[PDB]
């Protein structure tokens, strides 16, 4: 045998405020609902705009702030502008668990 | 020699074909001789892998994709052809490579566990093989929605079929092996990074513990997957209406795999005790008195603008820091002062089973979606509302036989198994009064009492922390519903007298051992010590008689080592730690032995700026303490200057004077 | 990044890149005494499209005809080559040190 | 590493008395204290920073020296061969010699005065059981050959 | 001694404004103007080398078009050392 | 019996400094000021009996601004801060420093002395800086 | 005979230095001076009021180490010399004495 030693990532701290950010913006990519000059039936864009990348195999999401904004009296769109840089790898997981619910195809370049 | 190995794994390449494949005319197509094909590679486990100790075919199938790209296709197909003719109804031959894919599918997933008795081979090969086997259970999990968990379901159902009476050892076996298989998916986690020791560490450390291979994301291991892909293949149906069956050979697995579901949940997560968004502005907000806190304890200008400060010190002498806050708080001067040593005292280090609640960061939390939190709720509820009393009674009928047998995994896990769901109950219950304490009566038979105490006895005298840890947290979670079914309220006079004499000593010695062991074991020691104190002061053989034994610097080592962690504590857990404090320096009087300099320093820190939350409870706790603490302490240095001295030190334990220091006449 | 051992054929995956190219400091095998001798494995990495381009200050902004003002732009990925030389754009993203490496 | 050594016809021990000798001792008295003495005093009371050392007085001196029948080594010819030693040589002398200030220039103000009395102080605390300095950090001055006049 | 299978007619086009990551280590089929072209150069193909510890002679490595041969350690006496392209064979091939 | 807070090499004592600074950024009026420069017959009480910082603090509160631009000749004007100059030109960065600090002090204070309802985390969060021009001759 | 070999000095807090005027003897001296506790503060100032003497106490005995290594090694000497004990047990001796 061979003198070693178990290290071990259980644990691990874990941010909450990312995880949080995580939380309130898969959320809100997946039901953020609005819909105009059309019927009263919401489109949910982003879901919509999903199967869009599921279609055409894209690799990218374009997301616009303002919709951020007014949701949740816009406070996480007011972390995401502070702080941006520690919060895009939890914008990240919460867009794969959503890309995973409504679009599985795309976890891969498939 | 790897000649050898070269020639393995040509010959597993070459089954990896003859397995099968898709045929063009896209639908999978079994191989000719396919059951054949099947039986030899699990020949090949058992002939090289078990028999010569290798894991050599466990790699060498993971190269050539078999689960992944054959397994897992049959038994999907097979589940489909058996489920469109379910509604319509050679069967007879493809059911039996159904099974043998189950089988190999068990083999491949079966839970890798090194140690000393490992091969060299073996200890070298975990590692990477660990990552094959997320592989496997990624895909088990996703692939068509883990449709295969519904062909498992069906190879099970094909013995329940038939009668308790007609189920032969085979079929028996059939059953269990179906369960191996739901608690190895369950089961498989990611490896530990496992450094040579021999050279020294460079100037940095380890870059990354990550071991999950490319193609795999720890969402895909995460539980939600796990309960999304049991819901959708209705596992959860099929473990209820089994254990509703119990009327007991597969009883160990199934108590497994109801660990293996528990091992690192939080019952508290599974209630709530805009609405997100809302808590992101609060935890923003939290962090936030963090930020107006380090500001303070930073530079207003830039930093090479480097002002000098000199503390004169009482005496005739003088020290120089660059601190530009600090030239006016000579707090900030001290406390860089010390900060700027080079020193540090160094210090010291410190296997057969998973990471669980016993050794997780404390407030390391499973994050549900909302509907697999409504699901797995729902699954234990229905559980507790079925299964619990007669599983449990079920295992400890078996385990209150061959104790001497019981090997260390299968007692952690059965303790661990008792203590979860005692503890759910309990919180459902006062959460809402439509849930029934006894519910969970079984726990409260004497046989359990009897096992569990055997366990913690025989665990303490052997030296085994994993299970006397594993079997103080069942005796917190025993006495928690011992209290509560006192309030519903004759078996807690029973216990009462039971745990009298030598269950006193031992559950006092443990908080003494506790405080050389991690943060959890501590934790464990502190909950149990609050428990035992609430439930013997209800009871009030003698109170004095017991909480003297546990009055003694040795626990509070153990109380202020836990307590340095305060930052990381739970306030409840501080609340605990205050509430012994209370019980022991105000009520009990034994003001002595806490005027230590360890505490006096730990006070500040925690209620500094640096430290609690101004509107935390907890620190409205440690606040009302300290006023009464520091006053009890400026009474007995007036009247004791020795006492300024004596602060520094353990206290005297040569009693002629020991009493004199105690008390000052 | 993705590399194997010199001395031992094992792996190292999923490596997180800094600014600098970044190699593993450990062996993952118990058995091997192996640290900074390594072979970047290219199949198994993943790389991006990486693209930095230079902007210049609005001629139409700058307060009194001096010199404008410059800043490096990292594009990556979908968002590479959609600037050209003298297109006037609007970018969004991160504000970020770049150390000299 | 080992060095060979050999003897020069000059000793700093004698040349550093009549370095010493000569700075307490001449004046220009042809044109009726101590020219250097004098010089120091005014550097004493920080008037002035620089000393400027005249050859034409060292040969003077010499003058006068070997008119009373000593020996004087030629101090001119030695401190014109290798004069950056010197410097250093008649800073010491300066540094030994250098008299107390007539005049109060507000001295507390002066920060290596205030670092090296509060090096003092620590230093006493320890020689009663409870060079100071590198002497360029107290050396105010600078230190200046001029040459000889042509005669 | 060698042969090169010279693969034309290969279907897919690409412009040198249009290579990309996915690209990487795949065949390309690319069209362009050759703007500055450097002289034939021999090249080393199949290289032994010399360690100057232990028994010196070392296996054939094969030379690719972007990186130098690295010997982290000589096998022979399994340690770092100096090392010396061989005298006893080497081979080469012309590039450009 | 208790640590001093020294200016390095200087004895100046920090308490000191901070309290001489203290008097001068409130309580001093800009009549001072034409009684230390030529043409001291122009004193007017109407405008010169101003408490000249504690206006220019409140402007600067009511704005949030960070920064207070400071002639260094109103030091000289002024009994118990003409040492204070001195220190300035001789010592800044310490000087300085302690400036800033009392300036937010200042503003701390003053919001809960004066005592009209204020933002205290607002402050509590900002940092503070005087800047001290005019300090000598060029 | 053996013309020099070479070897490593090293120093520690130690029971004797600790025994000595400016340890122990300097906090019965200057303690009961230094330290004032008051109802009229508030406990985080209050502990401050403590730990600023028995820092700079401390540091002026033992500059090496960090204070609260400081009060470890202070804790196990205390729990593992003689002649600290006799010391120890001597003051309560004359407190009892009085
Ligand atoms: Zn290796
Ligand atoms: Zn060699």
């Amino acid at each position: 045998s061979f003198k070693s030693r178990a290290l071990n990532h259980v644990k691990k701290v874990d941010d909450v405020t990312g995880e949080k950010v995580r939380e309130a913006f898969e959320q809100f990519l997946e039901d953020f609902s609005v819909q105009s000059t059309d019927t009263g039936e919401v489109e949910k864009v982003y879901r919509a705009q999903i199967e869009f990348m599921k279609i055409y195999d894209l690799n990218t999401i374009y997301i616009d702030y303002q919709h951020l904004s007014m949701r949740e009296n816009g406070a996480l769109a007011m972390a995401i502008s502070e702080q941006y840089y520690r919060f895009l790898p939890f914008l990240q997981k919460g867009l794969r668990r959503v890309v995973r619910k409504y679009a599985p195809e795309l976890l891969n370049t498939s | 020699a790897d000649f050898s190995l070269t020639v393995l794994r040509a010959r597993i390449a070459l089954l990896a074909t003859a397995i099968g494949g898709p045929d063009y005319t896209p639908p999978y197509k079994l191989g000719d001789d396919c059951l054949a094909c099947l039986k030899d590679l699990k020949r090949w486990f058992k002939l090289v892998d078990d028999q010569q100790k290798r894991w050599d075919v466990a790699m060498a199938v993971a190269e050539y994709r078999i689960l992944t790209d054959d397994l897992l296709p049959i038994l999907i197909d097979w589940e489909n052809k058996c489920s469109l003719a379910a509604k319509l109804a050679n069967k007879a031959y493809y059911d039996k490579i159904a099974l043998n894919c189950l089988q190999l599918l068990v083999l491949m997933t079966w839970p890798l566990i090194v140690t000393e008795q490992s091969s060299s081979n073996q200890i070298t090969l975990y590692g990477e093989l660990k990552k094959h086997q997320l592989v496997y259970k990624k895909t088990i999990l996703s692939m068509e929605s883990g449709k295969v968990l519904r062909a498992a379901i069906r190879l099970a159902l094909d013995v329940i079929k038939i009668d308790r009476l007609s189920r032969t050892p085979r079929d028996n076996m059939v059953l269990k092996l179906v369960l191996n298989f739901f608690r190895n998916v369950i089961a498989i986690e990611p490896g530990e990074f496992t450094i040579n020791t021999k050279k020294s560490m460079p100037k940095k450390g380890i870059t990354s513990i990550d071991t999950l291979p490319p193609n795999v994301s720890m969402d895909d291991i995460s539980l939600n997957t796990v309960i999304s892909s049991f819901h959708k293949n209705k596992v959860f149906g099929f473990l209820l209406t089994l254990t509703s069956s119990l009327s007991d050979f597969i009883n160990i697995p199934l108590l497994e795999i109801m660990f293996y579901f528990t091992k690192d949940v939080n019952q508290e997560l599974l209630f709530p005790r805009t609405s997100a968004g809302f808590e992101l502005s609060k935890l923003l907000q939290k962090e936030h008195q963090m930020r107006k806190n380090v500001i303070k304890h930073t530079s207003a200008r830039h930093s090479r603008f480097g002002g000098l400060l000199s503390i004169q010190t009482p005496d005739k002498t003088r020290l120089t820091v660059s601190g530009s806050q600090a030239l006016v708080d000579e707090k900030i001067a001290l406390q860089k002062l010390d900060d700027s040593k080079k020193w540090n005292k160094r210090i010291i280090k410190k296997e057969g089973l998973p990471n669980s609640l016993l050794n997780s960061q404390t407030g390391k939390a499973i994050f549900f979606t909302e509907s697999n939190g409504k699901h797995f709720k729902e699954f234990i509820n229905n559980f507790i509302d079925s299964g619990f009393n007669i599983l449990l009674h079920s295992v400890t009928n078996y385990f209150t036989t061959e104790q001497d047998r019981m090997v260390t995994l299968e007692q952690v896990e059965y303790l661990l198994f008792f203590a979860w769901f005692v503890k759910y109950q309990l919180l459902r219950s006062k959460i809402d009064n439509s849930a029934d304490i006894k519910q969970v009566s079984e726990a409260l038979k004497e046989v359990t009492f009897i096992l569990v105490s055997s366990l913690l006895r025989s665990a303490y005298d052997l030296k085994n922390w994993t299970v006397t840890h594993a079997g103080m947290i069942a005796f917190n979670e025993l006495l928690n519903l011992v209290s509560r079914t006192k309030a519903a309220q004759d078996i807690e006079f029973i216990v009462s007298r039971l745990f009298s004499d030598e269950r006193i000593q031992l559950l006092s010695n443990l908080p003494k051992i506790g405080s050389k062991y991690s943060l959890q074991f501590m934790k464990s020691c502190i909950e149990l010590t609050h428990s035992v104190l609430k439930v013997l002061e209800q009871y009030s053989v003698n109170f004095q008689k017991v909480q003297a034994n546990y009055m003694t610097e040795p626990v509070i080592e153990t109380y202020i080592n836990f307590l340095e962690r305060f930052r990381e504590l739970e306030d409840d857990s501080i609340k605990k730690v205050f509430s012994f404090f209370h019980r022991v320096f105000v009520q009990a009087k034994e003001q002595a032995l806490l005027f230590r300099f360890d505490l006096i320093i730990l006070l500040r820190e925690m209620l500094s700026p640096d430290g609690l939350d101004r509107m935390s409870r907890s620190r409205k706790y440690v606040s009302q303490f300290s006023d009464y603490f520091l006053a009890r302490l400026k009474k007995r240095l007036k009247k004791s200057p020795a006492w300024f001295v004596g602060l520094l030190f353990p206290p005297l334990h040569n009693s002629e004077v020991g009493f004199y220091q105690r008390y000052g006449e | 990044a993705s590399f194997t051992c010199d001395m031992c054929r094992a792996i190292v995956d999923n490596v997180e890149q800094s600014f600098k190219y970044t190699e593993p400091t450990f062996c993952p095998n118990p058995s091997c005494e192996n640290r900074a001798f390594w072979t970047l494995n290219v199949t198994r990495s993943r790389f991006l499209d990486w693209q930095k381009v230079r902007i210049q200050e609005n001629a139409n902004e700058i307060p009194t005809g001096s010199m404008p003002r410059t800043l490096d732009v990292i594009l990556r990925g979908d968002s590479v080559e959609r600037a050209k030389p003298g297109d006037r754009c609007k970018f969004t993203g991160v504000e970020i040190v770049v150390p000299d490496v | 590493a080992a060095l060979p050594s050999i003897q020069l016809p000059v000793d700093y021990n004698n040349l550093f008395n009549e370095i010493t000798d000569f700075l307490v001792t001449f004046k220009q008295d042809t044109l009726s204290g101590p020219k250097y003495m004098a010089m120091l005093q005014k550097v004493a009371n920080r008037e002035l920073n620089s000393v400027i050392i005249d050859l034409d007085d060292i040969l003077q001196y010499q003058n006068e020296k070997f008119l009373q029948g000593t020996q004087a080594d030629d101090l001119v010819s030695a401190i014109q061969q290798n004069a950056n030693h010197f410097t250093e040589l008649f800073c010491r002398a300066i540094d030994n010699n250098m008299p107390l200030p007539t005049k109060e220039i507000d001295y507390k103000d002066d920060v290596l005065d205030v670092i090296l009395n509060q090096r003092r102080l620590r230093n006493e605390r320890m020689l009663s059981d409870r060079e100071l300095f590198p002497p360029n950090l107290t050396r105010r001055y600078f230190l200046y050959f001029k040459p000889l006049s042509q005669n | 001694s060698e042969i090169h299978v010279r693969i034309s007619d290969f279907p897919t086009i690409y412009s040198l404004r249009e290579l990309r990551e996915s690209n990487l280590s795949s065949l390309v089929r690319v069209t362009g103007v050759v703007t500055r072209r450097t002289g034939v150069f021999p090249q080393l193909k199949y290289v032994k080398f010399n360690c100057l510890k232990c028994g010196s002679i070392l296996g054939p490595f094969f030379q690719d078009s972007n990186e130098e041969i690295r010997i982290s350690f000589c096998t022979n006496c399994k340690s770092k050392g100096p090392f010396r392209v061989n005298g006893e064979k080497t081979v080469y091939r012309n590039y450009q | 019996s208790e640590p001093l807070r020294i200016i390095w090499g200087t004895n100046v004592s920090i308490q000191e400094c901070t309290t001489n600074f203290r008097n001068f950024l409130m309580s001093f009026k800009y009549k001072f000021r034409k009684i230390l420069d030529e043409r001291e017959e122009f004193i007017n009480n109407t405008t010169d009996e101003e408490l000249y910082y504690i206006k220019q603090l409140n402007e600067m509160r009511e704005l949030g601004t960070s920064n207070l631009n400071l002639d260094a000749r109103n030091l000289l004007a002024y009994k118990q801060t003409e040492d204070l100059y001195h220190q300035l030109l001789n010592y800044p960065q310490e000087v300085i420093s302690i400036m800033d600090q009392t300036i937010k002090d200042c503003m701390v204070s003053l919001i809960v002395d004066n005592n009209l309802d204020y933002d205290l985390d607002e402050i509590e969060t900002k940092f503070y800086k005087v800047r001290p021009y005019n300090v000598g001759s060029c | 005979a053996i013309t020099a070999r070479k070897r490593r000095p090293q120093v520690k807090l130690t029971a004797e230095k600790l025994l000595s005027d400016k340890g122990l003897p300097y906090v019965l001296k200057n303690a009961h001076k230094r330290i004032r506790i008051s109802s009229k503060k508030n406990s985080y100032d209050n502990l401050s009021n403590i730990i600023q003497f028995y820092q700079l106490w401390a540091h002026e005995l033992f500059p090496k180490a960090k204070f609260k290594d400081f009060m470890k090694i202070c804790q196990t000497v205390g729990k593992t010399d003689p002649v600290l004990r006799e010391y120890r047990v001597s003051l309560f001796r004359d407190e009892m004495g009085m």
